[PDB]
RNA sequence: GUGUGUACGCCGGCAGGCGCGAACCCCAUUCGUGAUGGGGAUCGGGGAUUAUUCCC
């Protein structure tokens, strides 16, 4: 009866991933999280004040359903669809810098390792700590 | 009973600017010309307001603290390239010259095509 | 001795839904995730119909793995609940006594036939056939 | 959940969840007395405007507005059966609405200064209490259009509220907090005096011998019913302006003059056939 | 595009490709072309089969 | 087992008044689903629009105008908060306010229509009971469509509002003073 | 006058102006053994039940 | 939808430069019947590409 993230429902998961990322700390922010947009396709700033502990639980989920991704699968992932004034729409991707920079503070937290084919991947302690919060979300969930 | 509410002030005085105190604060700070919605949020996320509450609502010194940050960009790190820079440039635009210039060339093309 | 092990298909538009049904304890997965966990989920209780229509006791002796591919949202969801259905009448059929098959793909059939049976639609329209009544 | 209301926002809040987990905003100036139903799925609500709203729990404008009244209204609840509501506004009057059809059922007019803490009664339909700053406390009850029962308080009535067996009607006026039964129509059982400020709310616990009344002196005095003494005390920083408690008494929940409100949380068997034979059971001694 | 190609360089307006459609071009290669209409966003540049 | 509309809303309870409209309301036993999403053609012979299912009916109908083209999800969600909210407003079973709200919206004489250039001359006729259930549908659709627009409510809350009213019988819907008037004008030209 | 039920018989055809409405024959669910000629509007088969609000008007009458 | 013709790494809001071998849909958030946070025409300033399109 081992629980593991594929058990439990995503978006609760994301959410408990990014509140224990920013209650245990050691995770390093930009300086410019406030004053930046995610896309050039947004128009506005995100309205969560910690967009960026979300996004990096998005992306260290992401990693464990599929790894080896890079900066550019990161940015295919997070693009959406853009308006442009009397033009049709069309596909827009994400921002490399904020990507890049979450890759980054995931590696500080030793969650995160290179791949030696290329891009970035999952170290084992980083799975087990996914799996734990995978456990304590089915637990509160069947409690409930 | 003695129960007195807190002040909640109906309208503002920002800049020369009549602001009105039901809207929320980052709506409500973009009744100024130069301001827009993105420079209205930067503006109160280096001053660090709470963004759930109306203009109202906010203290004094968070209004002094918002006017000055407004003054001052640079000293709080709000970058360049965000800033409305207009620098005093109206330059004369000789484009309608040249542009009847090439009107009598293209008149005179079709004359001569013409003969 | 020997394994007991069914594959079947189920097939809607563009997607492609393969199903294995063997002994279990009646687990049912799509692609790796639960059946709750597969969105949209405003169409969830059409993945739930044939358990709905059969109960727990039919699917508790066995064990379901679903893999879809192709198509969209809702063929895909459509093609998960043939193959779900396909596969537990052919297990049934192979390990079980054919009877309750027999209850089982009748009731299977008076609820959808679109559950055991996959219809595709062809053009058939008025302007191929000629003006008037084929009589009078 | 837990409904707060304060200033112009009714905000939900879950257990622990220190920030709301929804919010209802639009009023232009002070919402008045959130209420949830017996099923926990709508909740009245008043306003500064003079209209009745019901809101839905899980949406964001009112399903049903009643806009019988003229001025601001202070009190709103629900009936026995949950598909009527009853209101009372500062213009000194009382209204009886009904849900599904959206229409005004009945009104009252009996009171001579702002009506603003009424009560229902679970146990019969159509059976309500209410209170005014005339000092009078007027029962507006059964099938007629004229109150049966009325009750003199020395003071504004903050606060009123029954008890469910033997119907034992408490109000809170100034520092006094007076008990009358209607088994002898007017009759002042008892009358308490604990607190040295305004008693601004009265609370009943999940049992039905504990009592509990707050006041602006900051204190929280905790009652026994059958013995109308006091058998607890509870202190705060601020003027309790409310009071409320949860399923047993899991959560005691206090709201303030100020903005800040407190929360309180809490191998083998014989059978059948054997004979049994019971062994001493080892006695430790103190060193 | 496979067959088709853009060309740049060989006119500086518009006005000069009408004049020569229909013509016949080469490459240096030997492939043999045509020239087809005058596009909009560089002044001189036409499509050629 | 038992089959319940999302979940949630019985069938069995649900009957029928009108002996007329039994044959073209499908919503008993044999016709009872879990959802209104099918996907079934029930447009390919004529009459054979009788045997679908009359919510799905109502979700089919409630895809207009051209921005909710092709968006049938949507409407399934409409469809469902509008029967969460006629359950919490009247406590009764959300079917069975539809079927009284189809059953009273449905005209039962029209009038026929001779015209020329000059003016149009009139004659009173009787409908057919799939023209009823078709008419009624459409009604209360675009009452519901007419309410919604331009105005703070949710397009589920005013359909819930439509059809509680419908099937009350007030004249405070749309459908309802529509087929009134067709009633009197096929009335006075008899 | 009461409203009554009728049994559509025989569809018999498309009248009116334009072919619109449909003669039909409908008898009544009374057991007064009675059958009349009605025109209805919209599509109509056999078997169907029509609701007549007066049911002393002919369809084809001088 | 393969004619010898970009995956990944770093920096930067973005536009990009520097090296190397799907929308729609669905869940939630804010807004609110006000030409409105709908709409983006017109107008001012700044920045990248080899006058040109794009970005703030
Ligand atoms: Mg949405
Ligand atoms: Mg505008
Ligand atoms: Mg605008």
């Amino acid at each position: 009866p081992g629980v593991t993230v594929k058990d439990v429902n995503q978006q609760e998961f994301v959410r408990a991933l990014a509140a224990f990322l920013k209650k245990s700390g050691k995770l390093k922010v930009p300086e410019w999280v406030d004053t930046v947009k995610l896309a050039k396709h947004k128009e506005l700033a995100p309205y969560d004040e910690n967009w960026f502990y979300t996004r990096a639980a998005s992306t260290a989920r992401h990693l464990y359903l599929r790894g080896g991704a890079g900066v550019g699968s990161m940015t295919k992932i997070y693009g959406g669809r853009q308006r442009n004034g009397v033009m049709p729409s069309h596909f827009s991707r994400g921002s490399k810098s904020v990507a890049r920079r979450v890759l980054q503070a995931l590696e500080g937290l030793k969650m995160v390792e290179k791949d030696q084919d290329g891009g970035r991947k999952l170290t084992p302690q980083g799975q087990r700590d996914l799996d734990r919060i995978a456990g304590q979300v089915a637990a509160a969930n069947k409690k409930h | 009973s003695l129960v007195i509410p807190e002040k909640f002030q109906h309208i503002l005085r920002v800049l020369n600017t009549n602001i009105d105190g039901r809207r929320k604060i980052a709506f409500a700070i973009t009744a100024i010309k130069g301001v827009g919605r993105r420079y209205a949020h930067v503006v109160l996320r280096k001053a660090d307001i709470d963004l759930t509450k109306r203009a109202g609502e906010l203290t004094e010194d968070e209004v002094e603290r918002v006017i000055t940050i407004m003054q001052n960009p640079r000293q709080y790190k709000i970058p360049d390239w965000f800033l409305n820079r207009q620098x005093x440039x109206x330059x004369x635009x000789x484009x309608x010259x040249x542009x009847x210039x090439x009107x009598x060339x293209x008149x005179x093309x079709x004359x001569x095509x013409x003969x | 001795g020997p394994l007991q092990s069914v594959q079947v298909f189920g097939r809607k538009k563009t997607a492609t839904a393969v199903a294995h049904c063997k002994r279990g304890n009646g687990l049912i997965k799509v692609n790796g995730r639960p059946l709750e966990m597969i969105e949209p989920r405003t169409l969830q209780y059409k993945l739930l119909e044939p358990v709905l229509l059969l109960g727990k006791e039919r699917f508790a002796g066995v064990d379901i793995r679903v893999r879809v591919k192709g198509g969209g949202h809702v063929a895909q969801i459509y093609a998960i609940r043939q193959s779900i259905s396909k596969a537990l009448v052919a297990y049934y059929q192979k390990y079980v006594d054919e009877a309750s098959k027999k209850e089982i793909k009748d009731i299977l059939i008076q609820y959808d036939r679109t559950l055991l049976v996959a219809d595709p639609r062809r053009c058939e329209s008025k302007k191929f056939g000629g003006p008037g009544a084929r009589a009078r | 959940n837990y409904a707060v209301t304060a200033s112009s926002r009714i905000h939900i809040y879950g257990r622990y969840s220190q920030e709301p987990i929804k919010t209802f905003s639009r009023f232009k100036d002070t919402a008045y007395c959130a209420t949830f139903r017996q099923d926990g799925r709508l909740l009245v609500a008043g306003s500064e405007d003079g209209g009745v709203q019901l809101f839905d729990i899980s949406g964001r404008a009112p399903l049903r507005q009643f806009e019988g009244h003229t001025k601001a209204v202070h009190t709103v609840d629900f009936t026995a059966d949950k598909y009527h509501v009853v209101s009372g506004a500062d213009d000194y009057t009382v209204k009886l609405w009904d849900i599904p059809n959206s229409k005004e059922i009945l009104t009252f007019k009996e009171h001579s200064d702002y009506v603003r803490c009424g009560c229902a009664s679970k146990l019969n339909p159509d059976l309500f209490i209410t209170g005014s700053y005339d000092h009078t406390v007027k029962m507006f009850d059964a099938r007629t259009s004229e109150s049966v029962l009325s009750v003199e308080h020395g003071q504004p009535v903050e606060s009123v509220l029954l008890f469910p067996s033997g119907g034992l009607l408490v109000s809170a006026g100034g520092r006094y907090v007076k008990v009358w039964d209607m088994l002898k129509g007017g009759q002042l059982l008892v009358s308490l005096k604990n607190h040295h400020k305004t008693v601004t709310c009265l609370c009943l616990s999940s049992s039905g011998q504990r009592l509990l009344s707050g006041s602006l002196d900051r204190k929280v005095k905790v009652y026994s019913t059958t013995s109308y003494k006091v058998v607890h005390s509870f202190d705060y920083a601020a003027s309790i302006l409310s009071l409320a408690l949860a399923h047993e008494d899991e959560t005691i929940v206090v709201g303030m003059t100020n903005g800040i409100l407190s929360v309180k949380h809490r191998n083998y068997m014989k059978q059948r056939d054997d004979i049994l034979i019971n062994r001493p059971a080892k006695k430790h001694l103190e060193l | 595009f496979k067959n088709t190609s853009f060309i740049k360089g060989m006119f500086n307006s518009a006005l000069e490709v009408a004049k020569f459609e229909g013509a016949v071009i080469r490459t240096v290669s030997g492939i043999r072309g045509q020239i087809k209409k005058a596009l909009r966003a560089p002044e001189g540049a036409f499509r050629a089969s | 087992p038992d089959i319940k509309l999302f979940g949630k809303w019985s069938t069995d309870d649900v009957q029928i008044n009108d002996i007329s409209l039994q044959d073209y309301i499908a919503v008993k036993e044999k016709y009872a689903k879990y959802l209104p999403h099918s996907a079934g053609r029930y447009a390919a012979k004529r009459f054979r629009k009788a045997q679908c299912p009359i919510v799905e009916r109502l979700t089919n109908s409630m895809m207009m105008h051209g921005r909710n083209n092709g968006k049938k999800l949507m409407t399934v969600r409409i469809v469902k908060h509008a029967f969460e909210i006629i359950h919490l407003l009247t406590g009764e079973n959300p079917l069975q306010v539809l079927v009284n709200a189809i059953i009273n919206s449905g005209p039962r004489e029209d009038s026929t229509r001779i015209g020329r250039a000059g003016t149009v001359r009139r004659q009173a006729v009787d409908v057919s009971p799939l023209r009823r259930v078709n008419q009624a549908i459409w009604l209360l659709c675009t009452g519901a469509r007419e309410a919604a627009f331009r105005n703070i409510k949710t397009i589920a809350e005013c359909l819930a509002d439509e059809l509680i009213n419908a099937a009350k019988g007030s004249s405070n819907s749309y459908a309802i003073k529509k087929k009134d008037e067709l009633e009197r004008v096929a009335k006075s030209n008899r | 006058q009461p409203i009554k039920l009728a049994r559509v018989t025989k569809v018999l055809g498309r009248t009116g102006s334009q072919g619109q409405c449909t003669q039909v024959r409908v008898e009544f669910m009374d057991d007064t053994s009675r059958s009349i000629i009605r025109n209805v509007k919209g599509p109509v088969r056999e078997g169907d039940v029509l609701t007549l609000l007066e049911s002393e008007r002919e369809a084809r009458r001088l």
